[PDB]
Order: structure tokens, then C-alpha cells, then sequence
């Protein structure tokens, strides 16, 4: 029932505006307040602000009014505006619930999180190259196939296997920052070698900032 | 789990407030009045079907006081967090003009078990005709309380439950009005 | 601004064991402290609020406590799901300030990595670049050494790796070392190999391909 | 003639140092009884608290006191050493839980109170108010022209009044149209037959 979900642009150029919305369901924005928290990649958590049930707002002084938090009770969604975006702002933005209009009401339910990257670089679709199983007898009955997602910007990328059906024994690796400044990652599955001629292994890559959705089949070459 | 019968006691310092009450699925069976030293059935009928010696409940509060000193010392006098209350105001039956009704003030999810509650008809304190429950125990081990005010609805009367608690900066005013009955829900 | 400093930074313990985090406040937060849990996928679930008030869907093994300005989360009977990142949070006055965190790791028995190696794809070769990938699957501990020898020659750069989180089921890590060359620099050799050094391996395991 | 029986609160173990708009200090004790399949399986749970933190707890399923925070270890160790003390706490499943169950079964378990059902529109959505019933096991259904509507029902949940009665509001998110006949159906153990209340445009 009680749910909060963030939604906003994946890629915002610097010196522009960042507008994120926290659509909530399960409770009324006329009795609960909504906080804003961001988490830079690898670093800790930073509190941004909060608009309470009765509309009173408290911002973090460090943010130098670059913050504008508004609310629309009837449409049950909270808003967030960041101005004068610098490279430091690249992080993951959350929202959380709190009762009443006083700081001593602890927050409880959190959102899923949304990624926002502030860079002048353009969005680029990923290139999906297949990692063939090949090998020989590949140990005693195993097999390793996988997909390689190379040269994309920015994050994130979501990799399913067999349209989600195959999940057991899957490792999708965290991205790395290539020398060019783009990202690159891979996803692998460990499947029985006997099933290499009697099961189809496709990987589905979704890169929302470039609307790139590629479905590449990984067929052995032996 | 079908039913649960809880015997709940607590003791608070320096206020020296004690409580001894029974619970059945969230509602109070009876509590022992510390002032008059008698059992107080939440619904009066109960007393016709059962009894309880209230002097035995006092001995339990004595041990509670003892244990509280032990605990307080064994924690280097670590205080309690003033956990603010959660307050909504609703009516017993759907409001109909000129029909007897009751305004209920639901105070929930707070601790310490100390609160000032005052009804306000049109901005003025309501003196007589108010009932109130003892502090009811929650399962997250905070507290919950009920304050009642029977009334006769009209369009010329606004009400407010004024709750003061140490977790708050200012008193909490929850406003009720005939035009806006179910709005909060 | 109040300062929140969490003590155990990278604690690592075993299953069915008791751990304890310490969060200490520069000023007095007067009991307004919450404990948060962040599984690696981003999910943030609240465990304890107001120093030691247990949230609804939290087992009784989780336990908050306070002595002075010292706040302690104590997870008893450590179970598999209880291994994630943990933050502490003050909310006595704006601004709200978080602790630094605490990576909690499930220590298990040693596991040797099964080492696989992947040739570059035909699609990638045409594009003028080439990437060879070496995968070390289901190993423990996280500490492992991977080395690229091209034609029996140790390569230094163009070697970028990536480790996963601890698997929720089998509690092992996985590593992906990717060596990148140009289509020109690729066709200039024949033997590409991958040398893996780990605790569970008696001696380095080397898988290799000869472009054929 | 029926007498409730109290559960003795046990003294802690003397074992601590010292130190120091006024700070408050709270100690709670909850002797709770849990009943399953009527009176067949009974779990007793002699719990001791400090503020909102559980310190030490006896479990009838465990048979001895076990600490819930490290500060409760002295107390759990002190109490389990007393041989006679543990026997009473183990027999409490019968001595105290079952005894107090039978004392109040008439007015607690077997307590039935008719609801009062009321239908009105507000906000144009339709509300089915069901007030003053015990117990809380209740099912409310919305029918739209003799066709149950399992889509659009936002129930406010069970709302405890505090006077051993519950209330609840089930709202149906439907355009009232015209000539249509909406019906609210209430099933409750205090009734002999499912109540229905109609409302026409
Ligand atoms: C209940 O009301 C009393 C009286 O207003 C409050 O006691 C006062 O507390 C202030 C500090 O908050 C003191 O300066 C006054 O001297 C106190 N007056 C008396 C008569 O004691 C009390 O704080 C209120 N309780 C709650 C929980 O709000
Ligand atoms: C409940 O108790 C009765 C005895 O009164 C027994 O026959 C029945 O099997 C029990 N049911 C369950 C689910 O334990």
C-alpha cells in the first residue's frame, strides 16, 4: 500500500534545471511530509530538504536556494527543482515519508531511487557484443555465456536473461568508466553444457537515456 | 493467533506514575486506579461477571519501581526519547445534524506516557463532559490514548483536540468541522 | 551542522554471530536517531527509530540502544539477509545528517573460482577495437589476483576489472577482468591467456586461447 | 465469583554503577498470553522492558529467560538460577493464561455487537460506514446492479474506537450514473444473515 516512487530526467546538462517528482500512494500528502535525500555514487547520504503536510518547507542551508520543493496534495506528488547544476550533483535521489509537521517525526518508508547525471556529454546508445560459450569440454558440465555492453553513456543499463525467465546463476557486473569516458559492463550466466544445443539464450539490454533496447541471442560457436 | 490477553504494567520517573491494566486484542479489560486503589472496568458490565483484588496490583507496581531504579542506574541515567504523538479526530457515528454523537481524539505512537489533552469548542476549553482512557500499550511498545467528547453536531461549532507532548515544539491542534467530516480519512 | 561518525567501517562476521555498530554525535541529538539498511540494489528499509523503537517488519534480533551520546545497533543471530550497508541518521534539528556507513560481509568457507575466458566478438573486431574478457565465477574471499599475458608477456594497462556484491544465496563474489586492444594490436599476436591467483587455488590457473 | 489472577513481576538483579524539561525514565512489563485454536495451544511471554527497548523475555516455547539486549543478561542469568521461579513461569500456560481465559470468555471472546451500516456520498464517490461492532472480523462488499465490484474499493481499515467497538469506512470509486442500484454487504459473526443496504440515484 504505502509506496513512494521517484521519476525524473536521467541526463541533465550542467547549468540547467533538474526537476524530479515523487509520486506517492498509500497515504495522503495532507497528513504526511516528504523528505529529499541524495546519495552520490560510492559516497554517503545527504539530506536536501522536506516539505511537511501543512506546506512548511525546510531546506539545507548549504544548497544556497538552488532548491525548490513544492507539493500538490490533490495529485499526490511532490516536486524537486535543482538549479545551477554542477558535476558534483551527479547522485541518486530519494524521497521518504514522515508524519505531521515537526522534525521529531522519524521518516519510515523510502522510495526506489532515481539516477541523475550532470555532464555536458551527450547520451549514446550501448553496443551489445556477444561473449560466446566456445571452450572445449568446459570442465565437468558447466558453460559460460554472456553479453558485453560497451560504449554507452550515461548510467544505468538493465540486463535481463531470456526476458527475465533465466535468473538462476546470473551475474551482471557493475559498470566501469572507460578511457574514452563512456561506460562498459558485462553480464554472464552459468548454464549446463548439455543444454547448449536445446535451449535458447538471449540477453535483453535496456538503456533508457538513449531509448536503446537490444535483444541479442548468444549462440555457441564450439 | 486467535486472541491475546496481556497484563501490562509500567512505571515512570520522576513523575512517579504507575499503571496496571489488562488487554484483550487491543481493548482494555480493566485497569487498577492508583489513586483510589480499586479495579476500573473499561465497560461497566464486565464487573458483573468477574472480579480482581486491586491490592495485588499495587505490589506489582512496587517491584516495577524497584526494577526501574536498577535499570536507570545500569544505563548511566540514559533518558527516554520524546517520541511525538500521532493525532486524528473522528466521530463515533457518521455526523447527522442534531443527533447525539461523540468526538473521539486518537492519540497514537507516542512515549513517554505523559500528555496534556484539552478539547476546544469554538476556541474555548471544554470543561465538563469529557472522558478519557488510561494509556493503552502498543505493540512497538509506545503508547496510545483515547479522549472522548459527546456532542450535538451543528454548522455553528468547530472543534479542536489540543494535544501537548514533549516530542513537540508547540501544541498540536487537530481541527474538526461539520463541513469537513471525512476529509482527513 | 551536527556530525555523525559511525565506528565499524567494514565489519565482516559469520552466520549466527553478533555484531554492533556505533554512531556518535558531535552535539546532543536527544534520542532522535534512526538506523537504516541499504541492500545493494538501492532499497532503503528502516530498522529502528528514536534510538531504540523497533519498526514493524523488523525481527527481534535487531536492537537499538543508547548510553550517553553513544548509539549502538546490535544485530543478534546474523542471518543471510542481514548483510548489507547500514547508515545512522539524526533528526533532532535541521539539517538531518547521516552516518558514514558500514559494509557488512558474510564470511563463508573459501571457494575456488572457476575461470572462463572469452574471445572477442566478430561484431566488435569490425569496429576497429577488441575486448577479451576473463570471468572468475563464485569465489570467496573477494581478494583475488588476475593477470594478462599476451604471447607470454605481462600486460599492464587496458586491464579494468569489476567485482559483484556477495550473492544472497551462495555468498560468493564474481570478477570480470576486461582487456581491451585495437583491431590492429589484436591481429599482431596469437596466444592470449588469463592467469588467476586465489586462496582456494593451490597454484595459479591459466585459461588461454590461440585465435582458433 | 470468577477471579482474575495476576502474574508476579520479578525483581531485576542489583548490578550497576552510577552517574548524573526534566529527563524521564520508563520501565514497562507485559505478561502476555497468546491463544491458538481456542484454548488448545497457549504461548506465555513474560517480557520486561526499559523505555521502548525489550530487555529480557521468558518464552513458554523456550522454557527459560533469555536476554533481548546485552543489558538484560544479568537478569536472565539471575532468574534462571532460581529453580522454583522457572516452574511457575513454565506452568503459567495453565496457572494464569488459561485461567484468565475462562474467567472472561463470556464478555471477551464470545462478545457480539451488531454493526450499523450507513451509505452516503461525499468528496462523487460513495461511502459505506459500518459502526460499532465487535469483534473486528468483518467483510464488506460493494455490488453494482447485482454484480460485485472488486475494483475501486478503498477501505479505511479497521478503526478501533476504544470502547470495545470498531468502525470502518469502505468507499467505492464509481460514477453514480442514474437508475443504477449500489448495495453494500456486511458479513459479521454477530449477524444471522448478511446485511445489505441499497442506494439508488
Ligand atoms: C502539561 O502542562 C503543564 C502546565 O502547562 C506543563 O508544565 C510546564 O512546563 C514548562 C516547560 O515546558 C514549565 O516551564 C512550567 O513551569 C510547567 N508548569 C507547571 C504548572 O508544571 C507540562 O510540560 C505539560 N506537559 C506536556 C507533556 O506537554
Ligand atoms: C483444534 O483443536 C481440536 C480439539 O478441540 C482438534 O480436534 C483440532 O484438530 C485442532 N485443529 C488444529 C488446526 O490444530
Amino acid at each position: 500500500q504505502v509506496q513512494l516512487k521517484e521519476s525524473g530526467p536521467g541526463l541533465v546538462a550542467p547549468s540547467q534545471s533538474l526537476s524530479i517528482t515523487c509520486t506517492v500512494s498509500g497515504f495522503s500528502l495532507t497528513s504526511y511530509g516528504v523528505h529529499w535525500v541524495r546519495q552520490p555514487p560510492g559516497k554517503g547520504l545527504e539530506w536536501l530538504g522536506v516539505i511537511w503536510a501543512g506546506g512548511s518547507i525546510n531546506y539545507n542551508s548549504a544548497l544556497m536556494s538552488r532548491l525548490s520543493i513544492s507539493k500538490d496534495n490533490f495529485k499526490s506528488q511532490v516536486f524537486l527543482k535543482m538549479s545551477s547544476l554542477q558535476t558534483d550533483d551527479t547522485a541518486m535521489y530519494y524521497c521518504a515519508r514522515a508524519y505531521g509537521d515537526y522534525v521529531h517525526y522519524a521518516m519510515d518508508y523510502w522510495g526506489q531511487g532515481t539516477s541523475v547525471t550532470a555532464s555536458s556529454a551527450s547520451t549514446k546508445g550501448p553496443s551489445v557484443f556477444p561473449l560466446a560459450p566456445s571452450s572445449k569440454s568446459t570442465s565437468g558440465g558447466t558453460a559460460a555465456l554472456g553479453c558485453l555492453v560497451k560504449d554507452y553513456f550515461p548510467e544505468p543499463v538493465t540486463v535481463s536473461w531470456n526476458s527475465g525467465a533465466l535468473t538462476s546463476g546470473v551475474h551482471t557486473f557493475p559498470a566501469v568508466l572507460q578511457s574514452s569516458g563512456l561506460y562498459s559492463l558485462s553480464s554472464v550466466v552459468t548454464v549446463p553444457s548439455s543444454s547448449l544445443g536445446t535451449q535458447t539464450y538471449i540477453c535483453n539490454v535496456n538503456h533508457k537515456p538513449s531509448n536503446t533496447k537490444v535483444d541479442k541471442k548468444v549462440e555457441p560457436k564450439s | 493467533e486467535e486472541h491475546v490477553i496481556i497484563q501490562a504494567e509500567f512505571y515512570l520517573n520522576p513523575d512517579q506514575s504507575g499503571e496496571f491494566m489488562f488487554d484483550f486484542d487491543g481493548d482494555e479489560i480493566f485497569h487498577v486506579d492508583m489513586a483510589k486503589k480499586e479495579t476500573v472496568w473499561r465497560l461497566e458490565e464486565f464487573g458483573r461477571f468477574a472480579s480482581f483484588e486491586a491490592q495485588g496490583a499495587l505490589a506489582n507496581i512496587a517491584v516495577d519501581k524497584a526494577n526501574l531504579e536498577i535499570m536507570t542506574k545500569r544505563s548511566n541515567y540514559t533518558p527516554i526519547t520524546n517520541v511525538p504523538p500521532e493525532v486524528t479526530v473522528l466521530t463515533n457515528s457518521p455526523v447527522e445534524l442534531r443527533e447525539p454523537n461523540v468526538l473521539i481524539c486518537f492519540i497514537d505512537k507516542f512515549t513517554p506516557p505523559v500528555v496534556n489533552v484539552t478539547w476546544l469548542r469554538n476556541g474555548k476549553p471544554v470543561t465538563t463532559g469529557v472522558s478519557e482512557t488510561v494509556f493503552l500499550p502498543r505493540e512497538d511498545h509506545l503508547f496510545r490514548k483515547f479522549h472522548y467528547l459527546p456532542f450535538l453536531p451543528s454548522t455553528e461549532d468547530v472543534y479542536d483536540c489540543r494535544v501537548e507532548h514533549w516530542g513537540l515544539d508547540e501544541p498540536l491542534l487537530k481541527h474538526w468541522e461539520f463541513d469537513t467530516s471525512g476529509e482527513n480519512l | 551542522d551536527i556530525q555523525m561518525t559511525q565506528s565499524p567501517s567494514s565489519l565482516s562476521a559469520s552466520l549466527g554471530q553478533r555484531v554492533s555498530l556505533t554512531c556518535r554525535a558531535s552535539q546532543e541529538i536527544s534520542g532522535y536517531l534512526t538506523w537504516l539498511q541499504q541492500k545493494p540494489d538501492g532499497t532503503i528499509k528502516r530498522l529502528v527509530y528514536a534510538a531504540s523503537t523497533l519498526d514493524s517488519g523488523v525481527p527481534k534480533r535487531f536492537s537499538g540502544s543508547r548510553s550517553g551520546s553513544d548509539y549502538s545497533l546490535t544485530i543478534s543471530s546474523l542471518e543471510s539477509e542481514d548483510f548489507a550497508d547500514y547508515y545512522c541518521l539524526q533528526y533532532t534539528n535541521y539539517p538531518l545528517t547521516f552516518g558514514a556507513g558500514t559494509k557488512l560481509e558474510l564470511k563463508r568457507t573459501v571457494a575456488a573460482p572457476s575461470v572462463f575466458i572469452f574471445p572477442p566478438s566478430d561484431e566488435q573486431l569490425k569496429s576497429g577495437t577488441a575486448s577479451v574478457v576473463c570471468l572468475l565465477n563464485n569465489f570467496y574471499p573477494r581478494e583475488a589476483k588476475v593477470q594478462w599475458k599476451v604471447d607470454n608477456a605481462l600486460q599492464s594497462g587496458n586491464s579494468q576489472e569489476s567485482v559483484t556484491e556477495q550473492d544472497s544465496k551462495d555468498s560468493t563474489y564474481s570478477l570480470s577482468s576486461t582487456l581491451t586492444l585495437s583491431k590492429a594490436d589484436y591481429e599482431k599476436h596469437k596466444v592470449y591467456a588469463c592467469e588467476v591467483t586465489h586462496q582456494g587455488l593451490s597454484s595459479p590457473v591459466t585459461k588461454s586461447f590461440n585465435r582458433g | 465469583a470468577p477471579k482474575y489472577v495476576k502474574q508476579n513481576t520479578l525483581k531485576l538483579a542489583t548490578s550497576g554503577g552510577s552517574g548524573s524539561t526534566r529527563p524521564r525514565f520508563l520501565e514497562q512489563v507485559k505478561h502476555e498470553c497468546h491463544f491458538f485454536n481456542g484454548t488448545e495451544r497457549v504461548r506465555f511471554l513474560d517480557r520486561y522492558f526499559y523505555h521502548q527497548e525489550e530487555y529480557v523475555r521468558f518464552d513458554s516455547d523456550v522454557g527459560e529467560y533469555r536476554a533481548v539486549t546485552e543489558l538484560g543478561r544479568p537478569d536472565a542469568e539471575y532468574w534462571n538460577s532460581q529453580k522454583d521461579l522457572l516452574e511457575q513461569k513454565r506452568a503459567a500456560v495453565d496457572t494464569y493464561c488459561r485461567h484468565n481465559y475462562g474467567v472472561g470468555e463470556s464478555f471477551t471472546v464470545q462478545r457480539r455487537v451488531y454493526p450499523e451500516v450507513t451509505v452516503y456520498p461525499a468528496k462523487n464517490l460513495l461511502v459505506c460506514s459500518v459502526n460499532g461492532f465487535y469483534p473486528g472480523s468483518i467483510e464488506v462488499r460493494w455490488f453494482r446492479n447485482g454484480q460485485e465490484e472488486k475494483t475501486g474499493v478503498v477501505s479505511t481499515g479497521l478503526i478501533q474506537n476504544g470502547d470495545w467497538t470498531f468502525q470502518t469506512l469502505v468507499m467505492l470509486e464509481t460514477v453514480p450514473r442514474s437508475g443504477e442500484v449500489y448495495t453494500c454487504q456486511v458479513e459479521h459473526p454477530s449477524l444471522t444473515s448478511p446485511l445489505t443496504v441499497e442506494w439508488r440515484a
